[PDB]
C-alpha cells in the first residue's frame, strides 16, 4: 500500500502568518488517466473531517482561497496564506490513485499566542464523597499558554505521585489557551490524617512554581 | 440540506459483532457512493470500503474483507456496516460519508459526513457514575470571579453528558476528556462566574450516562 508521510507533526503559527504542510508518497500519485488524486482534509476539534482540496489544487466549494494546494508525483504541499483562528485542527493528505486509499498521519496546526499564566483553583473533597469513604482533591489550571506545564501534588510537604489523574483540553478556539485538570484521590481515612494539600505547577510564565493549597482542619 | 445521522456509541463484548447505521437525507441516496472510514486514538485514519446503494456494488480495503460487510436499505436511505468478531483493534470511531467523487465526471461534489460512531470492545461491566459538587474554599479565585466544578467519577463505559444549568450556562465552561483508570472513567468540568452570580443564583451540574440510564443534577451549594 502507498505510505503517505506528512511533516511537520505539529506547527504553531500566529494568526496572520503563512503556514505550509508537506505530504510525501511512496509511489507517484499520477493515475493512468493523467489525473493526480491527492486530497487534503481538515478535522477540527470535535468534528468529522472535511475535504478542503481535491485533484492536488482544486478547492472544494465554500473553502476559503487563503488555502492553496500544489505538487505532483510524490511531493505535495498545502499552504495557508494567512492563518485565522478557524484553521485550528488536524490536516491530512489522502491519496486515491492507488487502491486501497491511504491517509497521511496528520499535522496538527496550533495557534501561537502570547504566553498566559494559569488560573489555578483547588477543591477539597465533597461531603458526599467522604461519606462513601473516598476523597479526591481537584485542581484546575485554566487558560494558560504554552501547553507545556508540570503539576505535582504535595501533602504536608512531600510529593505524592500515586493516585493522580490528569486531563488536558485541546486548544480553545476562542482564546487559543489550554486548560488542565488534576485529581488526587485517597481514602477518606488517609485524607483525614494530613493537613496541607498543595497543587504545584511549573510553567514558562514564572521563575518559581505556581502554588495553590489548603489546610484541612475543623470549625 | 444534505444530512447523515449515525447510530449511538456501542459497547461490544470481544468476539461478538455490531451493525452500525448511517441514515441519510437531503439527496438521492441511490446516486452516490457512501464510504466508511475508521479513526483510532485521535489522528489515525483508515479507509474501509464504499458502496453504491443504487446497485449494491461494494469495494473493500483488503485488510477489512471478512471484518466489515456493507449493505444499504434503499427504502429507508440507510447504509449499514456490520463489523464481525470484534477484538482490540476494532475499538475506534467509524464515520460514513457521501464522499462526493463522481467517477463519470472525474470531479467532485461536496462531501457530507456523519457525526461518527464510537465502538468500545470490552468485557468490563457497565457502572453508573457518582457526581460530586466542587464548591470553592481556595478554588474561589478571590472575588471578581469564582470558579465551581463538577466531578463525575467511577463510570463505564463512555460517554457521559455534562451541562451546566441545563445548557443555559455555556460560556466559561471547561469539560475535560474522561480518563480511564482501573476499568472506570473519571471526568470533570469547571465553570467560572462572577462573585455577583454565585452564590446569589444557583449553578447546577447536569449529568447523564445513557449506558446505565443515569440522569443526575448536582446543585453547587456553598
Ligand atoms: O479506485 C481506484 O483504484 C482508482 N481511483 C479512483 O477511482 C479515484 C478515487 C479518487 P478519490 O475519491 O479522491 O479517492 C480517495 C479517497 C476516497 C474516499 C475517502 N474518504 O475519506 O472517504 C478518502 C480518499
Ligand atoms: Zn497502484
Ligand atoms: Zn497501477
Ligand atoms: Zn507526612
Ligand atoms: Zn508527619
Ligand atoms: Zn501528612
Ligand atoms: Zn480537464
Ligand atoms: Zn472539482
Amino acid at each position: 500500500d502507498i505510505v503517505m508521510t506528512q511533516s511537520p507533526l505539529t506547527l504553531s503559527v500566529t494568526i496572520g502568518q503563512p503556514a505550509s504542510i508537506s505530504c510525501k508518497s511512496s509511489q507517484s500519485l499520477l493515475y493512468s488517466n493523467g489525473k493526480t488524486y491527492l486530497n487534503w482534509l481538515l478535522q477540527r476539534p470535535g468534528q468529522s473531517p472535511k475535504r478542503l482540496i481535491h485533484l492536488v489544487s482544486k478547492l472544494d466549494s465554500g473553502v476559503p482561497d487563503r488555502i492553496t494546494g500544489s505538487g505532483s508525483g510524490t511531493d505535495f504541499t498545502l499552504k495557508i496564506s494567512r492563518v485565522e483562528a478557524a484553521d485550528l485542527g488536524v490536516y491530512y493528505c489522502v491519496q486515491g490513485t492507488h487502491f486501497p486509499y491511504t491517509f497521511g498521519g496528520g499535522t496538527k496546526l496550533e495557534i501561537l499566542r502570547g504566553d498566559a499564566a494559569p488560573t489555578v483553583s483547588i477543591f477539597p473533597p465533597s461531603s458526599e464523597q467522604l461519606t462513601s469513604g473516598g476523597a479526591s482533591v481537584v485542581c484546575f489550571l485554566n487558560n494558560f499558554y504554552p501547553k507545556d506545564i508540570n503539576v505535582k501534588w504535595k501533602i504536608d510537604g512531600s510529593e505524592r505521585q500515586n493516585g493522580v489523574l490528569n486531563s488536558w483540553t485541546d486548544q480553545d478556539s476562542k482564546d487559543s489557551t489550554y486548560s488542565m485538570s488534576s485529581t488526587l484521590t485517597l481514602t477518606k481515612d488517609e485524607y483525614e490524617r494530613h493537613n496541607s494539600y498543595t497543587c504545584e505547577a511549573t510553567h514558562k510564565t514564572s521563575t518559581s512554581p505556581i502554588v495553590k493549597s489548603f489546610n484541612r482542619n475543623e470549625c | 440540506e444534505m444530512q447523515l445521522q449515525q447510530s449511538g456509541a456501542e459497547l461490544l463484548r470481544p468476539g461478538t459483532s455490531v451493525k452500525l447505521s448511517c441514515k441519510t437525507s437531503g439527496y438521492i441516496f441511490t446516486s452516490y457512493w457512501i464510504h466508511w472510514v475508521k479513526q483510532r486514538s485521535g489522528q489515525g485514519l483508515e479507509w474501509i470500503a464504499r458502496i453504491y446503494p443504487g446497485t449494491g456494488s461494494t469495494y473493500y480495503n483488503e485488510k477489512f474483507k471478512g471484518k466489515a460487510t456493507l449493505t444499504a436499505d434503499k427504502s429507508s436511505s440507510t447504509a449499514y456496516m456490520q463489523l464481525s468478531t470484534l477484538k482490540s483493534e476494532d475499538s475506534a470511531v467509524y464515520f460514513c460519508t457521501r464522499w462526493g467523487f463522481i467517477p463519470v465526471r472525474e470531479d467532485y461534489v461536496m462531501d457530507y459526513w456523519g457525526q461518527g460512531t464510537l465502538v468500545t470492545v470490552s468485557s468490563a461491566k457497565t457502572t453508573a457514575p457518582s457526581v460530586y459538587p466542587l464548591a470553592p474554599v481556595c478554588g474561589d479565585t478571590t472575588g471578581s470571579s469564582v470558579t465551581l466544578g463538577c466531578l463525575v467519577k467511577g463510570y463505564f463505559p463512555e460517554p457521559v453528558t455534562l451541562t451546566w444549568n441545563s445548557g443555559s450556562l455555556s460560556s466559561g465552561v471547561h469539560t475535560f476528556p474522561a480518563v480511564l483508570q482501573s476499568d472506570l472513567y473519571t471526568l470533570s468540568s469547571s465553570v467560572t462566574v462572577t462573585s455577583s452570580t454565585w452564590p446569589s443564583q444557583s449553578i447546577t451540574c447536569n449529568v447523564a450516562h445513557p449506558a446505565s440510564s443515569t440522569k443526575v443534577d448536582k446543585k453547587i451549594e456553598p
